[PDB]
Order: C-alpha cells, then structure tokens, then sequence
C-alpha cells in the first residue's frame, strides 16, 4: 500500500522503484489582461522521475506547445505525467523497469494505474511522506535546462552527484530531502548557504558543490538551522 | 394463472414470493401459492425462522414446466422440484385449490411494481448467469460470491454476471487511456453493449436480476453489480436517449421498492451521490433523483 514511516527503508533495498513527483509538470505565471480579466501563462515544467537508490533522476521536460488548445490543463497534466512515466518504462530494459513506482500525490494513482495497465505486476503506492521534491526547480541547472528547452526532451542526471561513492543511498537520500526541504522554505538563504563559499565549486558534471565530508556536515548543520529559523519566523516561536 | 404447490410446510419459515412475504407456522396446513401471473420471471424465497442465516430462493416462468417445493430433511431446505406428469400436477393443484390450501399472490390491479421491476428480465439470461442446467428454475442464496468477487471460490455455485471494472484493459484503449477513463462511452457501447450484451435489453434485465438478488437475498456482490452497471451508463457521455429515459425509470422503481429501512447496506453512496451530482448524467435522471431525494436525503 502506501509508503510512510514505517516501511522507509525499503526504498534503499535492491527492488527497482522510481518516486514521480508531477507538481512543477504544469506551470503558469497569472497576469492581468488589458481588459483588467485575468489569465494565465503556461511556462515549461518538468516530470520529477527518481530512482531513491541511484540517484537516477530522469527528468522529462514539459514544453509549453503540449498544453495548447487543450481544457482542464491540472487534469491533463496528471495524465500526461501518466503517460510520459508509462512511456519510459516501456523504453527501458526489463531489467531495468521498476518494480514499484510511489507518487508523491495520491491524485496521480488512477491516471498511473490505467496508463500501466500492460504492467499489472508494477505496483503504484501513493506515500504518507511529505517530499520535497516540488524544490526540483530551485536546482540551477535543473531550472536552466527546463527554460531552456525548445521542444520536449529528456534529460538524465544523477542527483547524487558523486556521493554515493562515500556515503549509503539513505545518508544520500537524506541529505538530498533535507536541501530540498530548504531550498522550499527560504531559497534564498539555503542558495546562500550552498555557495558562499567560492573555493568550492560545482563541477560541471554535478548539480551540487564540491564539499569534502567535513564540509557536508556544517552545510547539513545550517540546513537544519534555516528549516528551524523559517519555522520560528512563520509561526512567531 | 399459474400454481406453486408445496408438499408441505415442515418447518416455521418466512416465504417470499415477489415482493411479498408471509409467515408459514411449523406444520400449518399450507400447500402453496396459487394465481401466480403468467408473462413475468418470479422468484420464491425463504428465511428460515430458527437461522435467519442463508437468505434463498428459486427463480423460475411458470410457463417452462410445473414447479413444486418440498422440503428437503436431509439438506434441510425447501426445494423446487419439477414434476413432468402433468395430469399428477393438475389432480395434486385442483386438490389444494379445492380445501384453499394455497395463499393467493396477492396482486393489486393498478399495481405494475413486479412489471416494473422485472420489465428486461428473462429466464434464459438467468440460467446463464446461475449456471445448473439440469433445471429449468434457478437457484440463488445470500453467501453465492460472483465470479469477480473470486479473481479479487467454488466456480458451480457462482453468479456468472457480466464483468465490469474501470481500470482493465478491456475497458481502456490503448492512447485513449484519460479519454476513456473520464467518459466511458466506448467501454458502455463499444465493448458492453455492441460486444456483449448485444442490446440495451439484455443489459437492464443483468441489472434488473442483480438489484433483485441484492435486496431479497442481500447477496452482496449482486449489489456491486448492479452500482457498477449504474455507474458505467451515468459515466458515459454519450448514451441512446431511450436508454437514459428507461434507466431512469428502471431505478425509480427499485428505489421505489426498496426497505426504507435496508437503504443502508444496499445503497453506495458514492455511486449515487456521483451518478446524480457529478457524472455526465446528473440530470437525465429526473424521476429518480426525485425518489432519491425525498426518501434517503441521508444518503445524499
Ligand atoms: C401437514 C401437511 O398437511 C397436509 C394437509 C393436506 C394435505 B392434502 O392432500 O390436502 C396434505 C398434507
Ligand atoms: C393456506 C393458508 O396459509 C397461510 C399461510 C400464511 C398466512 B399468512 O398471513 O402469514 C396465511 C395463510
């Protein structure tokens, strides 16, 4: 059934699953018409595909031309997730094709399930996890490539970087929630916090700076004070 | 106007007939049911008075063959039996009918509600769904699990209704997955009735049975059955309009019938609440919603 607490290392196990997050998928900036109406302005979003164990982020990049001439856009986009989601599996090897993919929104179980028809032995559970996955945006270069795009794309990235090689996928994963988590609440400062440091650089192959483990632990340490200072500041604490 | 004779009544038991029921005292000299109307499917059922456990019941058309009850001490119900020597049958009716040992069903003149209920049903669609076709009546209890609820086990005594779930491929074509799901008309016309069913008749008449094995017997999974045949039309876009005219008269006089005081148990309110507010069919249901709405504003 659902992902929580309970059952949250089994997304470090050795079974292939992917995480979908749809919710930078359809994006609009609002706007006043001349006519003083309101409307609105698609601008290119993202499907948020994660393999929690390897860091394998397949990003599927929404081009604004999909949505046009189309109604109800927040329903659509649920089924073009469904869709784009459905369409790698198929693309990958067997071996390859998870075994379990976990929405983080409970509104994308039905249009998965259908889309996956073919795949009865592929289990959709929705999560009682509340991710952060919607920040995705607020990695530069993520951001940079979606904007950038054209036409529809996939791009793959690991965002892991090159942690694994020192560091468990549950440590990885962690830490990735946890930035995310801050890059949510106050990017700002978390974006401040990542690089003001210039002698630490991101490669260009990465996503995140270069920090030696010593590093990673005082970026983690003001991580959390900026997640507890944004809370004290929300709710006058 | 036809007969059900009864050997006898040995045991204290609530007999069904229809829509109506009376009690049978252990050992009261009772012999049966007369003036039963000919043209229509009937179902006669019982509730015994010591195990109200096991709701059950034998439907049947008098014009298929003779058909008595008798009870059985061994398998400890009453039976239908067919009796082939007619002349015996008549002389054993006329016997009966002569010392008025037979309650009479009790019909009133203006009152069409078994018509109304049993308008698409037919024998013959009945004994493909409740397969035992060494008989010509058919056999249905409240425990009898359908052959979905057995995918989701003995497959002889099973309700052999017609499958329908949303999420299956037979009901979603490939590259019309949200077009289909969100408007099911291909699935209701296409597949179910073009390709199943073969008309509109026979669709209500699945319908019919299983909202009547839902109430008489509180067979459970005639009661899924008959939401989902409700929520695959009220679900579609696009349905013949005198097949929405007659659905709505079809529920009308089910709800009509229905216990006010079983709407719990046999009423989804999901399924009802979306087929008359939501679904694409919320307003060609007017005598229905009517009903619904002045006798289980609960529910809604
Ligand atoms: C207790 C069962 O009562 C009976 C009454 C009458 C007959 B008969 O043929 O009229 C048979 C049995
Ligand atoms: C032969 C008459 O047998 C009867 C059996 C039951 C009832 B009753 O109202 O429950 C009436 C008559």
């Amino acid at each position: 059934g659902a992902m929580n607490s309970s059952n949250y290392a089994e997304l470090f196990n050795n079974d292939i699953k992917l995480f979908v997050d749809d919710t930078n998928v359809y994006r609009v900036t609002v706007h006043k018409t001349f006519e003083g109406n309101v409307a609105t302005k698609a601008i290119n979003g993202c499907i948020f595909t994660l393999n929690p164990k390897t860091g394998h982020l397949f990003l599927k990049i929404i081009h604004t031309s999909v949505w046009a001439g189309q109604k109800r856009l927040s329903q659509l986009a649920k089924w073009k997730t469904a869709e784009e989601v459905s369409a790698l599996v198929r693309s990958l090897p067997k071996e390859e094709q998870p075994k379990q993919i976990i929405v983080t929104r409970k509104a994308m179980l039905d249009p998965l399930e259908v889309h996956m028809l073919d795949f009865p032995n592929i289990a959709i559970r929705p999560t009682e996890l509340r991710l952060p996955f919607s920040a995705a945006m607020s990695i530069d270069k993520l951001s940079d490539v979606v904007m950038k795009a054209t036409e529809p794309q996939m791009v793959l990235f690991n965002i892991y970087d090159d942690w694994l090689d020192r560091i468990s996928s549950y440590t990885a994963f962690s830490r990735l929630t946890l930035l995310l988590r801050a890059l949510k609440t106050n990017e700002e400062s978390a974006k401040m916090i990542l690089l003001s440091d210039p002698t630490i650089t991101i490669k260009s192959y990465h996503l995140w700076p270069s920090f030696t483990d010593e590093q990673w632990i005082t970026i983690e340490s003001q991580m959390r004070d900026l997640i507890l200072t944004e809370y004290g500041r929300k709710y006058n604490v | 106007m036809n007969t059900v004779p009864f050997t006898s009544a040995p045991i204290e038991v609530t007999i069904g007939i229809d829509q109506y029921s009376f009690n049978v005292k252990e050992n009261q000299p009772f012999h049966g049911i007369k003036d039963i109307p000919i043209g229509h499917v009937h179902v006669i059922h019982f509730q015994h008075a010591d195990n109200s456990s096991m709701r059950y019941g034998y439907w049947f058309d008098c014009r298929m063959g003779n058909f008595y009850i008798q009870y059985d001490p061994k398998d400890g119900l009453y039976k239908m039996m067919e009796e082939r020597d007619g002349a015996k049958f008549e002389n054993i009716v006329h016997n009966f009918k002569e010392r008025q040992m037979m309650v009479s069903y009790p019909k009133i003149d203006e009152d069409d509600t078994w018509y109304n209920l049993t308008e698409f049903v037919q024998m013959d669609k009945i004994r493909k769904i409740v397969r035992k076709d060494e008989n010509q009546f058919s056999y249905v209890d409240s425990s009898m699990t359908t052959v979905q609820e057995n995918e989701l086990s003995d497959p002889a005594h099973s309700l052999n209704y017609t499958v329908i779930n949303f999420k299956s491929r037979e009901a979603i074509r490939p590259g019309h997955e949200m077009e289909d799901f969100l408007d099911k008309s291909y699935y209701l016309n296409t597949v179910m009735l073009q390709g199943i069913f073969k008309n509109s008749s026979n669709y209500f008449g699945e319908l019919q049975f299983a909202f009547l094995n839902a109430m008489f017997f509180g067979n459970y999974g005639s009661s899924l059955q008959w939401h989902a045949m409700i929520e695959l039309i009220c679900s579609s876009a696009t349905v013949p309009k005198h097949m929405l005219d007659k659905l709505d008269e079809i529920l009308y006089y089910q709800i009509k019938t229905l216990p006010e005081q079983y709407s719990d148990i046999l009423l989804n309110e999901r399924v009802w609440n979306i087929c008359l507010y939501s679904s694409f069919q919320k307003n060609s249901l007017h005598n229905t919603e009517k009903i619904m709405e002045n006798k289980y504003p609960e529910l809604l």
